[PDB]
């Protein structure tokens, strides 16, 4: 768990931090991003 | 008998089968509201068959269910990837969960915004430790079973089982007769669902024959040609995207999960949004347009 998380962020630049700390926050964003984009797509092709 | 009395009777027969019989999810949360209402979650000891033609996203849909099951539940989900390598699948799940264009991971530049989301995604997956993937190819039912049992004993039961299409499995003893082979695979997967008391999602291909029809939405009858899958299955879901069959359609980015059979409750179609870029399904926002 320790050493594997180290190499994870060696790929990225130094200034990046994780956008989500829990799975509930990820799915909150997932529904949010999905809801707005599904509406946007629906709007565009109808128009 | 006037029009009012007879119409009273007609709406009743519709009213009865329209509403869902479950208050709240008894099974595992699918992560999709319209599907949760229709199924009440994926029930323990139910053989679930996710079947579709190629390019419908049957594999990514099934994978979304496992991805959602991993977040909304702490007990382990088991995935048998007979088609792809473990790491090839997991990279796809990172794109799916983090909603980053998959091409950008493979070739193009990854944005600082994109990098952040997958970092968070990975941290959460490392925290939970619910996802167990087995890339062993050409597995037998006995092998699938004993491996699922091993995970069940060494950890806190099993939450979900996932089989990357069923036809890749095999039974040496029956290998000569393909119809018998599939009959034993389907039976064993149902038996496995009961023993561990867990839903098992087993994918299945569909032969070309159906594409000679005008209406190319899969019907249950298209599984008897495959084998004895329809009999053993408790829940059957077909994926259909009009976009692939028709150049221009009323709906373009829309997919639809057609429940062909359900022991638990009602038959029907559930419409979802689909993204080819990051390979993930979303809920449809039909309820509220509001200009």
């Amino acid at each position: 768990v320790g050493d594997l998380m180290q190499r994870l962020q060696k790929m990225m630049p130094a200034h990046i931090k994780p956008a989500f700390k829990t799975g509930e926050e990820l799915l909150a964003w997932q529904k949010e991003q999905g809801a707005i984009r599904s509406a946007a797509l629906e709007r565009e092709n109808r128009a | 008998k006037n029009i009012a009395d007879v119409l009273d009777a007609t709406v009743a027969r519709i009213e009865q089968l329209f509403q869902q019989p479950h208050d709240g999810v008894t099974g595992v949360n699918t992560g999709y509201d319209d599907l949760n209402k229709k199924t009440a979650g994926l029930q323990p000891s139910d053989l679930i068959i996710v079947a579709a033609r190629p390019s419908m996203g049957k594999t990514t849909f099934a994978m979304n269910l496992v991805e959602n099951a991993a977040m909304l539940q702490d007990k382990p989900v088991l995935i048998f990837s007979l088609e792809m390598p473990s790491e090839q699948i997991m990279m796809r799940s990172l794109a799916s969960l983090s909603r980053v264009d998959q091409t950008k991971i493979r070739t193009g530049q990854l944005d600082d915004e994109d990098w952040a989301r997958i970092s968070g995604t990975m941290g959460i997956l490392l925290e939970k430790r619910n996802i167990y993937i087995d890339d062993s190819s050409g597995l037998t039912p006995t092998e699938v079973r004993s491996r699922a049992r091993r995970i069940a004993r060494e950890h806190g039961g099993i939450g979900l089982i996932m089989i990357d299409y069923l036809q890749l499995m095999r039974v040496p003893a029956l290998s000569d007769n393909r119809t018998l082979e599939i009959a034993e695979i389907s039976r064993s997967l149902k038996a496995l669902a009961k023993e561990l008391n867990v839903p098992v999602v087993a994918l299945s291909q569909l032969n070309r024959s159906l594409e000679q029809r005008a209406d190319k939405r899969p019907v249950n009858s298209d599984l008897r040609e495959s084998g004895s899958i329809e009999q053993d299955a408790d829940l059957i879901m077909f994926i259909y995207r009009d976009e692939v069959y028709h150049e221009n359609s009323d709906l373009k980015g829309i997919a639809e999960i057609i429940i062909g059979k359900q022991r638990n409750g009602p038959i029907g179609t559930v419409r979802l949004t689909f993204n080819g870029q990051w390979s993930r399904f979303d809920n449809y926002a039909g309820p509220q347009y509001d200009d």
